[PDB]
């Protein structure tokens, strides 16, 4: 029934600076608003109910304010562990939900490249992996290339969450392909591109040693 | 109550609401539901809230009962001394206990208005269309489905629909 | 304190019945200070209130709007548990269905605003059948990584761990991908000091319960 | 033929609240604001010991009571005590001049 | 005894919250105004049914 | 009054009514007669009883002004007691003043939703076999004996009666 | 308001009365204009005036802290003496904002009470001949000219009005 809008609908803070969402509701109900933590993988974690008291448990650095039809959630200091997407939910109805991103400096990733298995060579099939680690932000981009020819549509690449630590990233990207076309080929190489370096990066291998 | 909703011309309570002090109870072929009217309660828990809040900071300077004492030749100044700190305290629990019933008195009174209001507000829409049973429901004399219930509930109730 | 422990399949076919049950521990389900709802949480279209039950005089049940008629909850005060029971379903309902307490109140009267969650069942329906996952080692090359790449399984979760979870530091999990022939897959990664590349033994323990497979492989480095 | 109806929440409570006009009014959530328990011990205040005189009045801490010795030297207090009726006071009888206003002046000391 | 409260009365101490009460005349301390009543109930919700 | 019955939509008191404060007076074949709603004026003769004893028990402590006698070097501790006593006399005059104005003005408004809401409980059941005629009276549209008025009375009036 | 008639079932007030807290506006062929209803708004205003001078004159020996001079061996009964005015001066700061806050309200409440008497008044007046839109208005079944009005507005309207 009620929609809710909630603003802005991401955002991208530093450690310690003060960041504020606001819910806004097309009704005034000052309490039955409730603002939620949700961090990727883990229900919601109820931090502000009434739309100004707190939960017991929850870090003072959370607070909740406003009226009428605009609410506002105040974080004083940011914290690695409070990236999170953050709900507001007006008695039965949640919304859309803001995605509070750690921003920090640039890192370089470790670059890893792993060809494909013996037994996977059985199945008929051949994956290679080209593994990031903790590197940050998102912007990366990935080469696969074999033989100095380039290639497109075969590979796909997933990212994982902002670290809750450090505040970096780590991808996977698999290029999967059929294992004779692979045995038509002999040099494999992994090249990246990314803030986090002065040039690119290219780790490679060869078929059999 | 003082203004007849509450034990009155509205029997009871409903059990079956959690979420609101008032609110509505629909009925048609796409079932039965409970829905709480959150503005009335968000009214009737700021009336309560401020209330609370009137009581406490009302009477944050009321009387401090500090001990002197006296020898046995100023038993005048020391009964002086005794029967004012008596005669303070009792008057302010005098004044505590005055608050406290008269906001009681208040309170329930603006919660049977409340109730009161709600239904004169669907009546005040629904004037024709409907007939009232008598004891806070109202039989509609159209067909109207749970979007019909949902404006009546936000108050934009559309008199166009023919009833007959 | 309070803890909800949810259970309940999380591949339901298509039109069937789904049936999740959440068991409560620290309260009662018969409480007269709260209510036990059911929410999912879905990609697409957020947390959505699918339903609530509660007890007052009898049992008193509060559906939402997005399930008419097609939804029903149960408390069960022999086990202490509750119980949502969703028919007819379709592919729209693929999410993680979480159980909660409704329990904070203000004046006494409760707002919905949930205060204790169950740790959420993932659910998906589709006309695909259960596989069980392959695991493949992915050893250190010759300041070292290795990992595992879980392949070819259905539907989601899966559950791994490193030393029956000894490992925990350096340790990345990575969000499955879905394959074009309608397979799950995914990777576990650690990154160790190569120096214990040898002494160190390194077991990657997999366990995916609607196929009930568990396994443990040894990932050493390619010798020859 | 479709109805609605219109109830106001209830429960099964007995907290019970008095009117100027009615007593004993039953309502369905009721706040106390009355306190009516302590637990008898004379506890600190703010962290701060205070000094309680066991047995010994004002006049004999002052003066230096013999039976007095456990207050030869004190520490900052918050709030001094002393029994109703000491046993240890001006032991070699007679009267402390101006008692009473030298007691006003301990209690801001 | 070895305790650490915000009040002291000449027969208890004190460690609650409400804003009034009925212990002793004389304390000290951030605490509630003393009151010579046996009940102090509020009502904040509405007549039972 | 503060809700309209009395000397408002009801014009004014019948001094034939003696039994009670509120009342009908129905007509039919069967003759005129007033008739004492008891129930109704229970609730009234409790509330003021109980208002009366609140009034009497609740200044049961007020304040005793005993004299105490000074010398004529003591004039600023006598002039201290006689404005303590003064002060305390002024503000218990203020206490009871206030609870005789404020109990009368609940009073009255009291009374007069009585009034009203037995109008409302008459209106309620007889919602449409009867007619408004606008003073406090109700016009039947079917023909209704003693028995009729009885169970309106008590609260039970049979709304199948065909009304054309 | 607690009768729910300002920002109520009459949405809000209109900036073209200025002669009256209450009145009307009829529309009819001989065009459209307001009146104030006079005798409510002097009920409303004897009872603003009647609470000013309550409050002016219930509150007229309140206290006068008069000061005393002691001496330095005196802290004893300076101290009382201080207390003393100090805890009258705030026990009338008290009485004197609790007298504030009840009128307030009460005031409020009755400005509520009168226009939600009012619309009762012309309602029990045009019974049948009328229907309500919902808001305030009434809507007359009949053609009325400016008397019609007038005698609703002196409280005479003629019933025997053919309606159809």
């Amino acid at each position: 029934a009620i929609q809710l809008t909630q603003s802005p609908s991401s955002l991208s803070a530093s450690v310690g600076d003060r960041v504020t969402i606001t819910c806004r509701a097309s009704q005034a109900t000052s309490s039955y608003l409730a603002w939620y933590q949700q961090k990727p993988g883990k229900a919601p974690k109820l931090l502000i109910y009434a739309a100004s008291t707190l939960q017991s448990g929850v870090p003072s650095r959370f607070s909740g304010s406003g009226s009428g039809t605009d609410f506002t959630l105040t974080i004083t200091s940011l914290q690695p562990e409070d990236f999170a997407t953050y709900y507001c939910q007006l008695s039965k109805t949640f919304g859309p939900g803001t995605k509070v991103e750690i921003k920090r400096t640039v890192a370089a990733p470790s670059v890893f490249i792993f060809p494909p298995s013996d037994e996977q060579l059985k199945s008929g099939t051949a994956s290679v992996v080209c593994l990031l680690n903790n590197f940050y932000p998102r912007e990366a981009k990935v080469q696969w290339k074999v033989d100095n020819a380039l290639q497109s549509g075969n590979s796909q690449e997933s990212v994982t969450e902002q670290d809750s630590k450090d505040s970096t990233y780590s991808l996977s990207s698999t290029l999967t392909l059929s294992k004779a076309d692979y045995e038509k080929h002999k040099v494999y190489a992994c090249e990246v591109t990314h803030q986090g370096l002065s040039s690119p990066v290219t780790k490679s291998f060869n078929r059999g040693e | 109550g003082l203004f007849g909703a509450i034990a009155g011309f509205i029997e009871g309570g409903w059990q079956g609401m959690v979420d609101g002090w008032y609110g509505y109870h629909h009925s048609n072929e796409q079932g039965s539901g409970y829905a709480a009217d959150k503005e009335s309660t968000q009214k009737a828990i700021d009336g309560v809230t401020n209330k609370v809040n009137s009581i406490i900071d009302k009477m944050n300077t009321q009387f401090e009962a500090v001990g002197r004492e006296f020898n046995n030749l100023e038993r005048r100044i020391e009964n002086l001394n005794k029967k004012m700190e008596d005669g303070f305290l009792d008057v302010w629990t005098y004044n505590a206990e005055l608050l406290v019933l008269m906001e009681n008195e208040r309170t329930l009174d603006f919660h049977d208005s409340n109730v009161k209001n709600l239904y004169d507000k669907v009546r005040l829409q629904l004037r024709d269309n409907a007939k009232e049973l008598g004891n806070g429901c109202f039989e509609f004399y159209h067909k109207c489905d749970n979007e019909c219930m949902e404006s009546i509930r936000n108050g934009t109730y559309n008199y166009p629909q023919y009833s007959e | 304190q309070v803890q909800l422990q949810q259970s309940g399949p999380g591949l339901v076919k298509p039109s069937q019945t789904l049936s999740l049950t959440c068991g409560i521990s620290g309260d009662s389900v018969s409480s007269d200070a709260a209510a036990w709802d059911w929410i999912r949480q879905s990609p697409s279209r957020g947390l959505e209130w699918l339903g609530r039950t509660f007890y007052r005089s009898r049992w008193h049940h509060d559906y939402s709007e997005s399930v008419k008629n097609r939804i029903t909850i149960n408390a069960d005060t022999s086990k202490n548990q509750f119980s949502l029971q969703l028919t007819s379903v379709t592919p729209e309902d693929t999410a993680t269905y979480y159980c909660a307490r409704a329990g904070v109140r203000v004046f006494g009267i409760i707002v919905n605003s949930l205060d204790y969650w169950g740790q959420g069942t993932l659910v998906t329906v589709s006309s695909a059948s259960t596989k069980g996952p392959s695991v493949f080692p992915l050893a250190p090359s010759s300041t070292a990584a290795l990992g595992c790449l879980v392949k070819d399984y259905f539907p989601e979760p899966v559950t791994v761990s490193w030393n029956s979870g000894a490992l925990t530091s350096g340790v990345h999990t990575f969000p499955a991908v879905l394959q074009s022939s309608g397979l799950y897959s995914l990777s576990s990664v650690v990154t160790v000091p190569s120096s214990s590349l040898g002494t160190q033994t390194y077991i990657c323990n997999v366990n995916h319960k609607p196929s009930n497979t568990k396994v443990d492989k040894k990932v050493e480095p390619k010798s020859c | 033929q479709d109805q609605i109806c219109i109830g106001y929440h209830a429960n099964n409570s007995t907290e019970q609240v008095d009117t100027i006009m009615e007593k004993n009014v039953t309502v369905t959530h009721a706040q106390d604001i009355l306190e009516k328990t302590h637990n008898g011990k004379l506890c600190d205040l703010d962290g701060v010991k205070p000094l309680i005189l066991r047995d010994c009045s004002v006049a004999g801490w002052l003066l230096g009571n013999p039976m007095c010795d456990e207050f030869i030297n004190v520490p900052e207090w918050s709030y001094i005590v002393e029994k109703a009726n000491p046993t240890n006071d001006l032991c070699y009888p007679g009267s402390f001049n101006d008692y009473e206003e030298l007691k006003h002046l301990l209690s801001r000391i | 005894g070895n305790c650490n409260t915000k009040c002291q009365t000449p027969m208890g101490a004190i460690n609650s919250s409400m804003p009034f009460h009925n212990i002793h005349p004389l304390t000290i301390g951030e605490c509630p105004k003393y009151v010579k009543s046996n009940r102090l109930v509020l009502a904040t919700g509405l007549r039972n049914s």
